[PDB]
């Protein structure tokens, strides 16, 4: 015959070998795949939809769970209050868990890529204000006030103009390895963080409610990215 | 730079383990040295909740399978596994004539023979696997029943007349290839409590994720 | 002879002895196309790129020798200080001139060195079974510096006498007083921390010990001038 | 007049023995039927000086796996090496999940096989390993340590649900091939002390090399 | 199939067998390599670097070891005396041990080419005088006294003029075998050596130190070779 000589590996399964094996039904002709609407290829096409955030992750009262997806602004907060705060953390646990994006990043270890979240007022179309979005890039301590806020990367948004706005996280990475307890998790540290201030108050005329809400949507830029497959989920097919 | 790992087959790909035969000797478990497994790829628990993000689905199986006694030993004992395509019938019994139906492909191999490894097509009589119908089929029973997913039937048994002289422990591990999805959907939320239906635990509806004291503490 | 200046920094060198630009390569800036393309790291012209002038350390007979760490050094001094502390990345490229001032009566040699990741290591104990790890008045010094214990392994355990394979530069009083070396920014990844990294060390030794017949001045001032060259930072805090 | 053997990798080549793991059937000593071995390349002696003459480095590795018994001996019993990418959970058990993990390639080879042998990357999140770190990860102990050169770990057992019938012991060699080498630096002449840091001993600083009486006398 | 018959040396292990083996990780893509300065590829690159020679190889009192660096010349030493000695050994034992040189070829069996050593004079600028290198080939015994150094292939050395010298050693080559003990060793025997005489005395004005030091430095040519790697070593990896 001809010459041979077996190398190791030889007889191993490797389960991630993706070499070919011998077809059960040769003679098999598979029912033809036909068009069908809205097909995806690259899970990357799915970060970069808006996908409502839970900032207001804090009611777990069973039938006040819908609460988690708006938080509010009213006439009782006075200028300069803080509204809300939360993290560019998508892949840890808090207000990004509620997004597509966010369970994405648990199939994946790494990632990096720019960020986007928009705001959508859904008060009285009689109100008018203004708020502050400061964005405290990693490192950088939640700023004590709105006017500390106001020298930061901040929009004043003036929710009587526009009903929406979209703010940009310029950069967010989840590259730095920790190897806390005994269990090693490639964590952030990238933790950016958004404050939102009552740059005014709320306004309003008689006959319009003194409360709205808002909603916040997130997703990826194009620009997003993840490595290393990793299964992980807490619901699982039971017995 | 390069986003291959983001990719359906890069996020389906891995041969993962579906199934678990157990063949003892003496035991309550498969008294006929002999079982049937109907292909279901939920096997590998983390599946579910990933393939359900999409509607509807298509792709090509690699099996490979994996036996030894229940300390992982090797023993000099021959095997047949069986595939039933679906619509064709399982075997009964030790003796059943399906196991020498020509129309059944079998493939037999030594335990000391490495793992045995085939690839079954895309059965389905439609252009695709769904994984959610929400119909019945020509309150009922029948609801989200969209049979049409069937991949078929594994039969595996000792080879031979007699019963084997050891006992035997078959695993199937299945990598999907050649995978093609469509209409994706919100990812599981919440547990599962059946493989057929969607249903959840109405007094146990959880918060998708951590939640916090307030909305300005972090 | 001729001075040359860099903003409010005036320095009276020498013509241009022999310079030594570390591993041939001229600390450059970084293009566009790199990991933060986004957050577009402003480069320091003005005052942040200037002439440093490090407080003299003394030369005597039992010196042992002297070492800085980078960027540390600096990221207490001045306006540079100020880019490095309150900044969240940093890359940046060292001109370091080293000069003496002594009467063609004192004889000695300093081998004037720079070394990546010089990684500092104690005595252990002494017995070897103490796992004591530097300070941090030992691992960053700041712009006095520090002075090495034991010399000839370097406070590391690595033979001094084969330091030369780095970039490195004589000092014999009997020819020349002054050393110039040019370094390049050296690292794993084209940026990092400019408090918790130290990319290098800037290390002085006397060689052949310092001598004079009593009545000649027993110290000679070394005085280390250093400029930071295609200085870049990123992300204000 | 050629000087292919002064190359890097030349130099580096060889597989060398970084590793041994012990699995007794009474014991002390990896009681559990299985071990966890995190990559260490100083694992042969030798290793440490020769890679720390350079500031940074880069390269894949070849693992060749040697089992047998005590006595070297070769016998029916089949095995699992599993490769745990860092990041990925070690198993704490003999029957953790993580054996089981897709994400963590394994392989699997009976005694009698050949070695077994597979290849693993430039791991690193880092542009290369770097084997010295001046500073610390954002008086310490922390000092020095560059954790981003972390190669993974490997985690081996016997297969089956029971202990292994027989004691074991495997050995780990790794060839280095395309490696890449910058800023080299003074040879180590102090004896080491430590894994993490270049710490020595203070008392019994030693002169590089052998000594003589007069430096006119040979 | 295709006919086949296995040669000897099938399912064999070779630690030097340089093949291919499967990749674990298929679809990782690890990071892109990006420019380092002072890259090594080639070792005798290293071997052409200068290393300080610690001729002065006798104090060992801890520290003092900062003076086997330093060789001294001074008033007090006579016309003709020999200043100091040895061998043109990278290899073996003693001086070049110091040398980076000398390091690297203790990872090597065999070796060969042209040597370098610098000399430089660390003393007062004021002084001046006269050193007599010579270098006696391997075999030639070393030389009685100056004058039969004098006719040896030498060098006057004036450090009035200039403050350092760099002599060539023409060739060096351990490769006659030895099997002493019952441990074989490739040893030279090719000890060339280098002598140092005071040609003229050590003379300084009133004011300038009686004694300087000096310093030496090696490195071989770009004609070095080295054969037959060989790891050894007494400092190891400890428990």
């Amino acid at each position: 015959g001809f010459p041979t000589e077996l190398k190791p590996g030889t007889n191993q399964f490797l389960t991630t070998d993706d070499g070919v094996s011998a077809p059960i039904l040769p003679n098999f002709h598979p029912t033809p795949c036909i068009h069908i609407p809205g097909e995806v290829r690259n899970l990357l096409e799915l970060c970069q939809v808006e996908t409502i955030l839970e900032v207001n992750n804090v009611p777990t009262n069973a039938t006040s769970l819908m609460e988690r997806l708006r938080f509010p602004v009213s006439a009782q907060a006075g200028k300069g209050e803080l509204c809300a705060v939360f993290r560019a953390d998508p892949g840890r646990n808090g207000p990004w868990q509620s997004t597509l994006l966010g369970q994405l990043c648990g199939y994946y270890t790494q990632w990096s890529g720019s960020l986007e979240v928009t705001f959508m007022f859904t008060g009285s179309f009689m109100a008018t204000g203004k708020m502050l979005i400061a964005y405290t890039p990693p490192g950088g301590p939640l700023p004590k006030d709105r006017a500390t806020a106001m020298l930061g990367t901040h929009v004043i948004w003036d929710f009587g103009l526009q009903s929406s706005v979209t703010l940009v996280i310029p950069w967010i990475s989840n590259t730095h390895y920790r190897a806390h307890a005994r269990d090693g998790v490639f964590d952030y540290y990238t933790t950016g963080l958004v404050s939102i201030w009552y740059q005014t108050n709320y306004v309003v005329p008689i006959g319009a409610p003194n409360t709205a809400y808002i909603i916040a949507l997130a997703a990826a830029q194009k620009n997003f990215t993840m490595k290393l497959c990793k299964d992980a989920s807490d619901i699982l097919q039971t017995g | 730079h390069s986003t291959a790992e983001t990719t359906l087959d890069s996020f389906f790909s891995r041969a993962g383990l579906v199934g678990e035969i157990d063949l003892p000797l003496k035991g309550t478990t498969n008294p006929n040295g002999y079982a049937n497994w109907d292909i279901d790829i939920t096997g590998y628990a983390q599946m579910r909740r990933k393939v359900e993000l999409f509607t509807y689905m298509r792709f090509d199986a690699e099996f490979t399978f994996v036996a030894c006694t229940p300390t992982g030993e090797v023993v000099p004992q021959l095997l047949q596994y069986m595939f039933v395509p679906p619509g064709a019938p399982k075997p009964d019994s030790r003796e059943s004539l399906a196991w020498q139906t020509a129309t059944n492909p079998s493939v037999f191999v030594k335990l000391s023979d490495p793992p045995a490894q085939v690839s079954v097509p895309f059965m389905s009589p439609a252009s695709a696997y769904q994984w959610f119908y929400d119909g019945y089929p020509t309150k009922d029973l029948e609801y989200g029943a969209m049979p049409n997913n069937m991949m078929g039937t594994f039969s595996v048994r000792t080879v031979g007349t007699s019963k084997s002289k050891y006992p035997l422990v078959v695993r199937i591990y299945m990598r999907m290839k050649h995978v093609r999805a469509w209409i994706p959907r919100p990812m599981r939320n919440q547990n599962y409590l059946f493989k057929a239906n969607p249903n959840y635990a109405g007094n146990s509806i959880k918060p998708t994720g951590a939640s916090r004291t307030a909305i300005t503490t972090l | 002879v001729a001075q040359l200046t860099i903003g409010n920094s005036t320095i009276t060198t020498q013509e241009a002895a022999n310079i030594i630009v570390g591993y041939g390569e001229w600390p450059s800036y970084c293009s566009d196309s790199d990991a933060t393309a986004v957050d577009k790291p402003t480069r320091p012209d003005v005052s942040v790129n200037r002439f440093y002038t490090l407080d003299t350390k003394l030369w005597e007979k039992s010196s042992k020798g002297w070492y800085w760490k980078f960027p540390d050094v600096l990221t207490e001094t001045g306006v540079f200080g100020q880019n490095a502390q309150f900044h969240y990345l940093y890359r940046s490229g060292f001109c370091i001139h080293v000069q003496c001032n002594a009467s063609k009566f004192h004889q000695g040699a300093l081998l004037v060195a720079v070394l990546p990741e010089y990684v500092i290591g104690t005595v252990a104990g002494g017995t070897g079974t103490e796992d004591t790890h530097p300070p941090y008045k030992q691992t960053q010094p700041g712009a006095d510096g520090f002075e090495l214990q034991h010399p000839y392994v370097l406070d590391a355990g690595i033979p001094i006498s084969q330091l030369t394979v780095c970039p490195h530069q004589w000092i014999n009083l009997r020819t020349n007083n002054c050393a110039t070396i040019i370094v390049p920014y050296i690292n794993a990844l084209p940026f990092d921390s400019a408090l918790n990294h130290c990319n290098f060390g800037l290390l002085v030794v006397p060689i052949s010990p310092l001598d004079y017949d009593q009545g000649a001045t027993p110290v000679i001032p070394i005085t280390i001038t250093l400029a930071p060259m295609c200085s870049e930072f990123a992300g204000l805090r």
